[PDB]
């Protein structure tokens, strides 16, 4: 276990949050060149 | 489209499906979303396959299938004996990441 | 010798390259991989990988997360979810984000949010410790 | 004198316990390295542990010598 | 006094026993360092176990110094 | 005089034996520190075998004290 | 008589080596803790090797105490 | 006597030498435990290597045991 | 002679050195087990170090046995 | 005379403590080997810790040998 | 004589100092096995540190032997 898993997060979520942080912490120039190719548009449908 | 083509036979076997694919280029965020919605769904799958269309060339593509496993298989796979620092924590975090990786690779192909 | 492969989803830095030593972080503990390191699997933690070519040159890439595999045939594969060279970051943004996260961790809205904020905290903390 | 002789005998076996300290310190100053190898992001914070791991490690050592003091002059 | 000399040599032999406690505490407080390097999030548990073991091993050194006093005095 | 001198010296020799139990007790309570850092979710299960090692390392020290008392008083 | 005195001293010096068995048992059980934490699934076999090594180091230590008993009585 | 009695303490102080052999064998078997835990597949060979370290350390202790029993009987 | 007795006293109190030998050999052949289990591939070069260290420490311990035999027989 | 007897006993039994300093040097350098076989990039900071541990550990053996010198010369 | 017996017993009770040195050698050459087994490429580098630790730790046990021979022959 790890401090971020006791709640029950999957390592996918860990990487996702860390990546969002590293994205937020970039130059003002590279923000425009990194905000793209970073988001998500997929959405789920009830089964 | 995949959901529809298989909603006559194999209609019941659906576990979850996603839309708005291909409208914009996929990203690792989309693969992470698919992996999350797979793991959270209380299905303890013991094996899996992913079918996609590998892009051979502008004229040809091949319907490829890549296998995927679960930490219960990796643990009991004797071939893993030669990898050190392998408990059931790093191994299955690595398995989650591997699932996301294969999903993203298939999305791009 | 070592066949290195460092590749973010967006970009690829090394493809079957031949470097001498590569220092990588990890959940268990940051450690170095050399031309015969015993096979291992690990998942990275917010840190900075350091590569050294066959010669005495160096290069530092800050990686958010990922997985580093060392194989029987001496082939390192370091797949990082977000690998950026240090020259792409700014201090104040990361520092303010870290301080904000520390401020909000007092607000134990729930354990899941506590963990999320903790991850953001030590992420930005590795950022500053790399840039401070 | 037999009394001074016994004082010396006890002194010889009162400084042997210092070997204990010799191991103790080493173990800590072994582990530290290991720790500092696996996690350079806790260097400073490790120092405190180390110094603690030194003090209480040499503690018994000194106290062993204390007995020697006594067994020489008490 | 031959018997006082015998008491002295007995105390000198006995006081060494604290070297075992010294070695044990060295082990405990090196394991603390490396374990804290691996799993920092649980520092509070690490101190709990470390101090519990520290006193629980100081048992022996205190026993040995006590018996040194007891042979000397009692 | 020499008989009680032997009492004293032999008891002092016996009292030393608990040093090894000190080393072992420290070893087991460093091992618990590590094994808890590595897999925290097995606290009590690890603690059971840890206290088993406590008992089976205290055996030696308490037997050494037993022999010390016996040879100082019998 | 000095013969009885030397006999006490011999027994008291021989009954200190069980420190070795104590340290060995402590190390074995620490290793048991660590191995179990590594692989919680495999505890029986780990415990099997642990009890075997335990009991055999116990045999060595109790052999030391048997020699102590003999020298006291012969 | 003194020289026919000091042999008793000679043998005792020689027999104390087995403590380190005990500790060595203990750490050998703890290492066996950890090694098996890491790589449970290697169950066969690890026990043989144990037996080897076992035998060598116990023989090193037997050296002092025989030295003591020499003090008592062969002086 | 009182020398004919102190000779045996020294022999007995000197052969104890083999304890640390035994411990060193035990540590070496434990570390060999961990090393080989972790990385079974490079089996052979592990021996080129294990046997080297074992024989080396064993010889340096046997120095004390040599000294004991020297005094007891010269 | 017996005064010189106790002198020599004390000188002989004081030096034994250096065993702990030897073991401390051994364990600290083994820890350096491991912690540099994990993260070789450092070194320029580990070897400092190893040398510091050398100074600290050999201090104990130095103390024991100086005690032996003082007990055999005053 | 009491004085010659004194010198011989001093040598005998000093020689034991080699135990800690032997344990240190064993620890160093176990650490070398583990370190090399993890990261083989570092071999010829780890070997320097480990053999240096060997010699520069057995220096202590050889100091004990040197003082033992000093007492015996001087």
């Amino acid at each position: 276990v790890a401090y971020w898993r006791q709640a029950g997060l999957s390592y996918i979520r860990y990487s996702q949050i860390c990546a969002k942080a590293v994205r937020d912490a970039l130059k003002t120039e590279f923000k425009a060149n990194a905000m793209k190719t970073s988001g998500s548009t997929i959405k789920i449908v009830k089964v | 489209k995949i959901r529809s083509i298989l909603h006559r036979t194999h209609s019941d076997q659906f576990l979850v499906t996603f839309k708005e694919v291909g409208r914009r280029p996929p990203t690792f965020g989309d693969a992470s979303v698919i992996a999350l919605e797979l793991l959270n769904s209380g299905y303890e799958f013991d094996e899996g396959s992913i079918i996609f269309n590998r892009f051979r060339s502008v004229i040809s593509y091949k319907t490829e299938e890549k296998p995927i496993f679960s930490l219960d298989t990796i643990s009991s796979a004797e071939s893993m004996s030669i990898y050190d620092d392998i408990d059931a924590d790093v191994l299955r975090n690595y398995q989650e990441y591997s699932l996301a990786n294969i999903i993203y690779y298939s999305l791009k192909e | 010798q070592m066949s290195f492969t460092f590749a973010s989803p967006t970009q690829v830095f090394f493809n079957s390259a031949n470097v001498r030593q590569v220092d990588v972080p990890t959940q268990t503990g940051a450690f170095g991989i050399l031309a015969a390191h015993v096979p291992t699997l690990q998942v990275l933690r917010p840190g900075l990988v350091v590569v050294h070519a066959e010669d005495g040159t160096t290069s530092k890439y800050f990686v958010s997360s990922g997985s580093v595999t060392v194989n029987a045939d001496s082939s390192v594969q370091l797949l990082a979810e977000e690998a950026v060279t240090l020259d792409m970051l700014d201090l104040g943004a990361a520092k303010a984000n870290l301080e904000k996260a520390q401020s909000e961790l007092l607000g134990a809205a729930d354990e899941a949010t506590r963990a999320e904020i903790q991850i953001r905290i030590e992420a930005n903390e590795a950022l500053v410790k790399a840039l401070e | 004198d037999i009394d001074t002789a016994a004082k010396f005998i006890g002194a010889g076996a009162a400084t042997v316990g210092v070997a204990g300290s010799g191991a103790g310190i080493g173990t800590v100053f072994g582990s530290l390295i290991i720790g500092y190898a696996r996690n350079p992001s806790l260097k400073q914070q490790l120092f405190s542990y180390a110094i603690l791991g030194f003090a209480l490690s040499e503690a018994m050592g000194l106290f062993c010598l204390m007995v020697a003091f006594l067994i020489l002059f008490a």
